[PDB]
């Protein structure tokens, strides 16, 4: 009916991928979540004929547009690589051959700048810059109601935890997909059952959340579940079972908040009264009479 | 004043009246004031922004205008009355509220009274028109006219006080006091009639300045100064904004209830490196058609989760009479409200009031018994 | 006729008593009811005590409409003497002294409006001979007269009046008047040290 | 604001002045100077009274001659906003220099 | 019909006087 | 003595008299991207109780704005509750209207934005009369923010229509009154710069004379309402800074439809308190069975963008070497940008950020201004 565009935000970390492929029996998984993203986008442009595909990948260093080529680099290639055969049709083969010269060149880079590990997490940053390629492609509206779709293959490995400083982006990604109507669906591969922050993503945007264990079988995962269309959303179900609580943790505590107290300046969350009587984050004063009626203990006779 | 809480408590017959216009907080009061027991003074507690509404909304009063002036005809001419009209005339024009209370209980009805004065001199002499003598007036109303215009000079005895030397017009021609120059034309005079006296065109001038400066006066009531009227905000500093400003410390705590090294690392990116260079066999993702079974049981099963519980979400259709389910809603009205006042007393914090609190729970104990 | 009974819907009418006690007394009421938003109307004489020494400025002016030109009494026998005696001893024209003093009456209830540069207030003249004695006017006033309003309509002025009204509502920009129509004291150093 | 018109410190009682106030102050000046009558149309909205009221003040306090000031207006409302804003400029002279000067400013009218 | 539904909060207007009086 | 047809022809064709036109837009646009340099993290007050005042009187009938005045408010002021509700999901709002004189409440204050609709809807077919009241609705305004907590700030916007207001009573003693109960009214005028109005949003303001706001057209009126959505910026001498006690509610799963707390109605779904166990249809609301505050994460963070709003992009410099020919964002190539003959990059679209210094085009940097709230290049940058 309406074409759409898929955004696919992959998290490729050397790190991540290592813990995963040390965890699990088989060794570089890297090439079969690829493979079957690659099968998976042949899939969904199979599914229209005006359909488009973006592909950002996430690494340690930052972040880069795997698909399509960089105009700059569009305008200085074309040495056709053998990696995908090219009996292929042309309009797979074209958007195959690219995403597998970018990882090419992607861990390259990673192989070159493997000396420095970086702390900072740029999935969200990724999330951000998927956005805003597609809302280019509904502001540029080349075509009529190009609709829209982001696919976050991440991976945890059981060793990246909890990210406290992804919350705000991964929040703000939220609101921005919610205001253009993009679902946001996401594939974790690794042992971390639960990821609270893409939990919420999947469920506040209209998305599915799908964890798995083992990196085989991934194109059974994406072709069944992944492949609801923004024109088919309504009318399909949506398996993404253990519903999120959209809860929150402390500031000072960092445990999941039960009923509780935030600053009125800049709303962060607190388990327990600050000690103090001072804001953690703002440092902002509390007046000591508010503070006692909310340390006021309740009453009941003898 | 009238609208602390403790005055919209204890006024019993807002309270009666807000009972009467309401349908809906009808029916939690009747079955839990005095079909349960609960003081009455506990139901409006939380319910003081609706007693504070339902006061506002007649409490409340127009402005001060001049209702006369609205008034105008349309053989036959008919003008229509309405109540606040009369209320408007009696507020602005005290003289015709005079002549209401000493005639319409006595001698003759309301309507005939409005008829007698709207064809009176009265009228046309409040409305602001010229009297003439050629009018026949209303011997009734016309009686007051003198007592009228004692109300006039009554009028500027809380009119007339002294001003500031800014807009002190009468020193302005008291500056000089043995001036003797050439006296103004009748231009500059107020009008004369043949006989040298007044027209009368001046007496309805004053008329509407008076009748502008009660308007103005009525709204004085309980319901250096030239230094800074002569000094020029232009040529003064602008305004700086004193808004508070904030930064934010984001070293929140982590959430609480095998590091690879760097040979691993690039011997894992070699390996994908050469399995990318030699052959991307994509006909590889082909599951071996076991483990797709369990992936076809597991999304299956996800499927009739999520769809047993999404297949139902103006309230929905119940397969309960329409007896027993007001009932059960009405029950349920009353827990909730009993509920609410057991939490607010024990919340409160305060111990004087630890008795309320435990005739609450007694309250929800009965509840308890009557579910 | 009843024109009042339709100014009364929106604006209190007070009018110039030739008691001066009264004629504060409607001031004072006029500045009251600007201060609160009731809205006032004030008729006066251009050649009255009002049109002396009292300011309208801000919220008391907004608005001075001059009905005709305040011309004086022509018949009067003082005037037509006073004509005759600058006729014969300073060569001053009877029509032009009038027209001068009309003018300039005109000139200082106009000048009454305004207190500050951030004070607005339109200027109206409703008379057919107003057009021919705009170089009569102050210089500064003549300034803000363009050619294109000398023969206005009413319809016409209620438009410009509006478009105007609703124009000055929007706040200004300092950058636009921070060194052009108001000076601090290091843009009077540059204009000094300019001047030298 | 303080500022010098030639040798002649002016106290300008805001902290921002017209341009056609300067310009009124250098034509007053310089009549001053010369010693002659004169007629300036200071348009109305500017400041016309304050700055009268300071460039002469400077004028009598600064020159040795302190010769005395004569304002003569037509009604008593501008005599009295004269004596209103002459207060505003005598109390930011006093701020200033810090100390109030030997100065006596009074308006006359009738016993009425 | 809410005729007898208002009759009957008339006469619970009244108990309600007779009890709070 | 001549006529008016004896002249000769106007001649209007012979009158009429037939690049760097690139170049005349972008200077208007940098002075657009001046205005937007006052990026400052200033303190706002999140939690709003709002008390937006429509005029309904006899000047809602002037026939300025399309199609009448009183229907375009109305119908604006259903798209103000919508973007208010969106982007401050914890503030409460009431609508009171003037007509006749006397102020009417329409709906009263609560965190339910369909309820305001539906009262904006009733509001919509009636015919506006009478002559308006700011002090009836100031006074009524007054006491619907009583009982609001110190913690949650009081807002009044007023939409006056007409040019002249009459009050039963002295007016600046309910402006001293609002003054003293910390009421911030911004008052928004249809025809003309009304003394009353800018005194009362001065004395409330304190001092900002810069909360009276007069539309020019139809999209100034659509961005004045827009405006309004964004929480004021707190005085520094205000001093509630106050915890705030609210628990985060379980979306509760059941096939059975269950009487909620709040409504008495049958609903499957909803959200057990956590303080007390009982269940509520929609959030953020206080919890009918404790007077506890239920909010979600989601509800906190719609706000967390105020507290930290980003620095507005900076031009790139023409003669600056670019880090890409393309953007970062969206990775959109930059054209060849010549407005003249001889223009080359001139006015290059790349936005340099002030921390990655990463390059955006217009059109990621007024999506950024609009829809996101973070810097992409900030959070690729491995920190
Ligand atoms: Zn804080
Ligand atoms: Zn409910
Ligand atoms: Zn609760
Ligand atoms: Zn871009
Ligand atoms: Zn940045």
């Amino acid at each position: 009916e309406s074409p759409s565009l898929l955004t696919v935000i992959i998290e490729i970390a050397p790190k991540l991928w290592t813990t995963f492929d040390e965890e699990g029996n088989e060794k570089g998984s890297i090439i079969k979540v690829l493979e079957a993203l690659i099968v998976f986008l042949n899939a969904h442009l199979a599914f229209n004929s005006a359909n488009k595909v973006a592909v950002i990948a996430a690494y340690s260093q930052g972040i880069k547009y795997l698909y399509p080529e960089s105009t700059s680099a569009l305008k200085a290639s074309r040495s056709d690589l053998k990696i995908i055969n090219s009996d292929m049709y042309r309009r797979f083969r074209n958007v195959d051959e690219t995403l597998v010269e970018e990882i090419y060149k992607l861990f390259e880079l990673e192989k070159k700048q493997i000396e420095q590990n970086s702390q900072r997490s740029t999935l969200a940053g990724a999330m951000s810059a998927g956005l805003t390629y597609v809302n280019r492609i509904s502001k540029e509206s080349v075509t009529t109601s190009l609709k829209s779709r982001l696919l976050v293959l991440t991976c945890g490995s059981g060793s990246s935890k909890d990210e406290i400083f992804q919350y705000i982006p991964i929040m703000n990604c939220i609101f921005s997909a919610t205001k253009m109507k993009c679902p946001i669906d996401v594939v974790k591969i690794g042992g971390s059952k639960e990821s609270t922050f893409l939990q919420q993503t999947t469920d506040a945007t209209n998305g599915v959340y799908l964890h798995v264990e083992s990196t085989e079988g991934l194109i059974q995962y994406l072709a069944t579940a992944m492949f609801i269309d923004p024109s088919l959303r309504p009318i399909i179900v949506k398996p993404n079972h253990g519903s999120v609580d959209f809860r929150t943790s402390c500031y000072l505590t960092g445990r999941v908040v039960a009923v509780g107290f935030i600053c009125s300046v800049c709303l962060c969350v607190l388990s327990i009264i600050p000690p103090g009587n001072k804001c953690p984050a703002c440092d902002s004063q509390f007046d000591e009479h508010v503070i006692a009626k909310l340390k006021r203990k309740p009453v009941v006779p003898r | 004043d009238s609208l602390s809480k403790e005055k919209l408590l204890t006024n019993l017959k807002l309270q009666q009246s807000l009972l009467k216009g309401n349908k809906v907080l009808m029916k939690v009061f009747q079955e839990t004031v005095i079909n349960a027991g609960l003081p009455p003074s506990e139901f409006w507690s939380t319910r003081i922004p609706l007693l504070r509404a339902f006061a506002l909304s007649t409490s409340q009063k127009v402005g001060p205008y001049n209702v006369l002036s609205t008034i105008k005809p349309v053989n036959k001419v008919n003008v229509n009355l309405s109540r606040e009209k009369i209320l408007n005339i009696f507020e602005n024009y005290p003289i015709v509220k005079k002549a209401y209370t000493d005639n319409v209980p006595k001698n003759f009805k309301e309507p005939e009274f409005w008829a007698r004065f709207f064809s009176s001199k009265l009228f046309r002499k409040l409305r602001g028109e010229k009297i003439m003598q050629n009018d026949r007036g209303d011997v009734i109303i016309d009686r007051y006219l003198t007592l009228d215009q004692e109300f006039d000079r009554k009028d500027d005895d809380m009119l007339l006080h002294p001003v500031k030397k800014i807009i002190d017009l009468d020193g302005n021609i008291q500056d000089d006091p043995v001036v003797r120059g050439n006296r103004p034309d009748f231009t500059m005079q107020p009008g004369v009639d043949i006989n040298g006296n007044s027209d009368g065109t001046v007496d309805i001038l004053k008329g509407m300045n008076r009748l502008s400066e009660k308007m103005i006066m009525a709204l004085k009531n309980e319901y250096n100064d030239e230094r800074n009227e002569l000094k020029i905000d232009d040529l003064n500093e602008s305004y700086k904004t004193n808004y508070a400003i904030i930064h934010l410390k984001r070293n929140a705590h982590e959430k609480t209830t095998l590091k690879v090294s760097n040979q691993q690392m690039l011997q894992q990116l070699s390996l994908v490196m050469d399995n990318l260079i030699n052959k991307l066999d994509l006909n590889q993702v082909v599951p071996n058609n076991e483990v797709s079974n369990k992936i076809n049981k597991r999304v299956i099963t996800a499927i009739k989760i999520n769809a047993k519980q999404a297949k139902h979400n103006l309230e929905v259709k119940s397969t309960l009479p329409i007896d027993l389910l007001e009932s059960c809603r009405m029950l349920h009205t009353t827990c909730c409200e009993f509920l609410k006042h057991f939490y607010i007393h024990f919340q409160s914090g305060e111990q004087k009031q630890a008795s309320t609190v435990k005739k609450l729970y007694n309250h929800l104990k009965d509840c308890i018994e009557k579910l | 006729m009843g024109i009042l009974d339709e100014v009364w819907k929106h604006k209190l009418i007070l009018v110039e008593t030739p008691d001066a006690q009264e004629t504060s007394l409607a001031l004072e009421t006029y500045r009251k009811a600007c201060s609160n938003g009731r809205g006032a109307i004030l008729l006066s004489v251009a050649r009255g005590k009002v049109s002396e020494g009292i300011d309208f400025d801000h919220q008391y002016g907004r608005t001075v409409l001059m009905i005709g030109i305040p011309f004086q009494y022509t018949e009067s026998r003082i005037l037509k003497a006073r004509l005759e005696f600058m006729r014969e001893n300073y060569r001053i024209r009877e029509n032009d002294f009038l027209s001068f003093d009309a003018m300039r009456h005109a000139a200082q209830c106009l000048g009454r409006v305004l207190r500050g540069k951030d004070d607005y207030g339109v200027m109206v003249l409703a008379d057919r001979r107003f057009s021919r004695k705009r170089s009569q006017l102050p210089k500064w006033i003549a300034q803000g007269l363009s050619d294109a309003d000398l023969n206005l309509s009413t319809d016409m002025a209620i438009s410009n009046t509006k478009q105007f009204l609703r124009t000055m509502a929007q706040p200004t920009d300092p950058k636009d008047q921070e060194g052009v129509s108001v000076w601090s004291y290091e843009d009077l150093i540059k204009h000094q040290n300019s001047r030298k | 604001m303080k500022f010098y018109i030639d040798d002649l410190p002016v106290l300008f009682p805001y902290p921002k002045i017209y341009p056609e106030q300067y310009n009124y102050m250098c034509d007053i000046k310089k009549t001053l100077d010369v010693g002659g009558n004169s007629i300036l149309e200071m348009p109305s909205g500017t400041g016309k009274t304050v700055s009268l009221l300071s460039l002469t003040i400077a004028y009598q306090m600064h020159y040795p001659e302190h010769r005395k000031i004569i304002y003569c207006s037509r009604t008593m409302s501008e005599i009295e906003k004269a004596l209103v804003e002459l207060e505003n400029l005598m109390d930011y002279r006093t701020k200033e220099l810090g100390y109030q000067e030997d100065f006596r400013g009074l308006g006359l009218t009738s016993r009425k | 019909e809410e005729r007898e539904n208002e009759k009957t909060l008339n006469d619970y207007y009244a108990a309600l006087a007779k009890k709070q009086a | 003595g001549g006529y008016a047809w004896e002249d000769e022809i106007k001649r209007s064709w012979d009158l009429v008299k037939v690049m760097a036109s690139l170049v005349a837009s972008i200077v208007e646009a940098r002075k657009k991207r001046t205005a937007k340099k006052n990026i400052t993290p200033y303190q706002r007050g999140i939690i709003r109780s709002l008390i937006l005042t429509l005029d309904c009187s006899e000047a809602m009938l002037e026939k300025d704005l399309r199609p009448n005045r009183h229907a375009m408010i109305i119908q604006y002021a259903i798209d103000f509750v919508h973007e208010f509700f969106d982007q401050n999901p914890i503030s409460q709002m009431g609508i009171i209207i003037m007509r006749n004189g006397l102020a009417q409440l329409v709906s009263q204050v609560s965190g339910n934005p369909q309820d305001h609709i539906d009262a904006l809807k009733s509001i919509r077919k009636q015919e506006p009369k009478g002559n308006p009241s700011l002090q009836n609705a100031l006074e009524m305004a007054r006491g619907l923010l009583l009982p609001v907590p110190a913690h949650c700030t009081r807002e009044v916007l007023i939409v006056f229509g007409s040019l002249s207001t009459t009050d039963p009573g002295d007016i600046h003693q309910t402006i001293d009154s609002l003054v003293s109960e910390k009421i911030r009214v911004k008052v928004l005028g249809l025809s003309a710069q009304v003394a009353i109005c800018k005194e009362l949003c001065k004395a409330t303001n304190y001092g900002d004379e810069s909360f009276y706001k007069i539309l020019l057209d139809e999209t100034h009126l659509k961005e004045l309402f827009n405006e309004a959505v964004t929480p004021l910026p707190v005085n520094k001498i205000n001093k509630g800074f106050t915890l705030v006690k609210m628990g985060f509610p379980t979306r509760i799963f059941e096939d059975t439809p269950t009487f909620c707390s709040c409504h008495s109605k049958l609903v499957y779904g909803g959200y057990f308190c956590p303080n007390c166990h009982s269940k509520v249809c929609s959030l953020p609301t206080v919890c009918p069975c404790c007077d506890l505050m239920l909010i979600l994460s989601t509800h906190l963070a719609r706000s967390y963008h105020h507290l930290m709003p980003l620095k507005t992009f900076a031009e790139v410099p023409t003669t600056e070497k670019f880090r890409s020919e393309d953007c970062f964002s969206c990775q959109s190539r930059f054209p060849i940008l010549k407005n003249h003959k001889n223009g080359k990059l001139l006015t290059s679209s790349r936005y340099r950020c002030e921390d990655c210094k990463q390059e955006f085009c217009v059109d990621c940097d007024v999506f950024i201004h609009e829809i996101l709230h973070n810097c992409p290049g900030c959070e690729s940058k491995p920190v």
